[PDB]
Formats: C-alpha cells, structure tokens, sequence
C-alpha cells in the first residue's frame, strides 16, 4: 500500500531490512521462550477456568 | 611490570565484571548510539509536525 | 477437570493455549519490540547505503 | 530433630551436602529468573485482584 509500490529495488531493500532484523533476533527469542517454558514443561498446572 | 601484571589483571577484570552485570539487568544490553537516538527523536518530531 | 486422563482433548488444548500465551509475552517484548525500534534504523541505513 | 543431633561430623556431612547441591544449582536459577522476568520488566500489567 505504500509510496514504494513502484521502485521494486528500494522496496526489496526495505523488505530485506525487515528480514535481517527478524533473522538476528530469531534464536535469542526462541531460547528465551524455552527457558520461560521450563516450569510448564514440568508441571503445566491447568486451572478450572483454563 | 611483569610481576604486578598478574594482580593488575585480576583487579581490572573485577571492575569489568561489575560493569557487565549492570549493563545486562538495567538496559537489557540494548545498543545505543548518538546517531540512533538523534534519528529516532527526529522521526518523532516529524510525525508530530506532519 | 479432575478426570483429565478421561478427556485428553481438552487438557491438551489448555496446555497448548497457556504455553502459547506466555511464549506470546516473551515473543511480544523481545522480538516484536526490538523490531519496532531497530526497523526504522535499519531502513535508513540500508536505503542510504544503497 | 533427627537422629543426627549428636555426631556433628555426620551431621555436618549432610549439611555440607545440601549446601553443595544448592550452590551448584544457584546460578542457573537466578539467570533463568531474570530472563523469565524480562517480559514483566517491560509491562507488569496489573489485574484487579492483584
């Protein structure tokens, strides 16, 4: 929808910049998610409302 | 010099260790530069003026 | 919920929901917010360099 | 309150056992806690009963 609908190069520059920020973060996010999940892997206690 | 070297190393490492733990707990090791901050505030002012 | 081993479906879907929400929190902060701050900067840099 | 009130050698063996176990596991517990807290460091959203 943007002003870069045309100019496919500059757009791909934007799109890859997006791909590079997400790639850098991807693991560190994943490992913190697994450490954050370490209590519910042991006992995922389920409440009556859940 | 060579003899005092070992102990000066131990000491320098200490003053580096405190510096590292604080950079982790209080700023989450977020990278910061002048140019970043300036560019960010400028984009703020611009959206405000727009 | 006391007959969990009787109704595996509901139990397994609760476990999925919960894992999902807390991994969503950590995801939201780390990945997502880091994208919000780093994305303009990386656009700028890479668009200027191009 | 156990039968090892006397025999402070055998008592101190047990005591030094508990401590050594706890000392060993201390670090991973602390850093995991900080990492699991990183989402609430950002926005510790408060619920009405809280």
């Amino acid at each position: 929808k943007s002003s870069f609908a045309k100019h496919p190069s500059a757009r791909k520059v934007i799109s890859d910049a997006a791909a590079t920020v997400l790639a850098d973060r991807s693991y560190a996010t994943s490992d913190g998610i697994e450490i954050s999940l370490k209590p519910y892997k042991f006992d995922p206690d389920i409440q009556p409302n859940e | 010099m060579s003899s005092k070297l070992n102990e000066t190393t131990e000491a320098i490492q200490r003053e580096l260790e405190e510096t590292t733990y604080q950079f982790k707990v209080q700023y989450n090791e977020q990278p910061m530069s002048a140019e970043s901050y300036l560019a960010a505030s400028l984009d703020d002012f611009k959206h405000q003026f727009h | 919920l006391t007959n969990k081993y009787y109704c595996p479906e509901v139990f397994l879907d609760a476990v999925a929901t919960k894992l999902a929400q807390t991994a969503v929190l950590f995801l939201n902060v780390e990945m997502l917010n880091d994208f919000y701050v780093r994305f303009p900067r990386e656009v700028e840099a890479k668009l200027h360099e191009h």
